[PDB]
């Protein structure tokens, strides 16, 4: 005996859940050249 | 003469105003993103009573996360800055119309700082790619072949996820758009009195 395969695949998209360890990441690798973009626009506000 | 003379009064100024200041203000905002994956293991508790070897329909897809970042430009003011050609015609544009252009360009300059900050979204995504076959327990030669292919797409949830992130937001608006508002004292001297 085996599940259908309709089942399984509900159980799959039930089991689909973002990877919060990933996103942590990847929010940290952004704010990193964010704030690295960010440094370079120091002397604007001055020259405003 | 006299209009010719005050044209190159302020055609200096011009120089340093509605071009220095256009080139400082062009460079923001940058097409960014992070990228990123994992194999995740996401089992299936099965009893073994159900006619298996095996315990947990494990599958390993791959699930990559999305985060892209064009930052930050200018809310899209352009052609409100972009009307540079209106220094053209000295011999006849009179006092207030270049008066009330360079008033309503400083203006637009302070308005900069609060409408700076616009950020970028971000997203993820699924690749299913499992086919995991089971024997039976003490019956090696009877089976199950569970085979699962597919690739899905989701959003990174802005609510939730999505932002717990730098927020440029802040750090400028602390910075100028207040003490800078101080500008209004130079229109205040600007309007003809004081």
């Amino acid at each position: 005996t085996f599940y259908s395969p309709k089942e399984i695949f509900n159980r799959l998209k039930d089991s689909l859940v973002p990877d919060t360890g990933l996103v942590t990441q990847v929010w940290a690798d952004n704010n990193t050249k964010r704030m690295d973009f960010l440094t370079a626009m120091a002397e604007i506000p001055q020259t405003l | 003469s006299l209009w010719l003379s005050f044209r190159y009064e302020i055609m200096p100024l011009y120089y340093q105003s509605q071009d220095v200041l256009d080139v400082i203000a062009n460079s923001t905002s940058e097409f960014m993103t992070s990228r990123d994956f994992v194999a995740k293991a996401i089992n299936i508790g099965i009893p073994l009573e159900w006619n298996l070897d095996q315990e947990n329909l494990v599958s390993q897809p791959r699930h990559n996360v999305m985060v892209k970042s064009k930052l930050s430009p200018e809310n899209n003011i352009g052609k409100t800055l972009s009307v540079n050609p209106f220094t053209t015609a000295w011999e006849l544009l009179t006092l207030s119309f270049v008066v009330d252009w360079f008033v309503n360009f400083g203006d637009v300059i302070a308005g900069f700082t609060g409408g700076y900050s616009d950020d970028s979204g971000a997203t993820a995504s699924w690749r299913f790619d499992d086919k995991k076959v089971f024997h039976l327990k003490n019956i090696p030669s009877a089976m199950v072949i569970v085979d699962i292919n597919f690739y899905t797409r989701q959003v990174i949830d802005p609510r939730l996820c999505g932002g717990l992130a730098f927020s440029p937001k802040l750090n400028l608006f602390r910075y100028l758009d207040a003490m800078s508002l101080s500008w209004n004292r130079s229109r205040l001297k600007i309007s003809r009195a004081t």
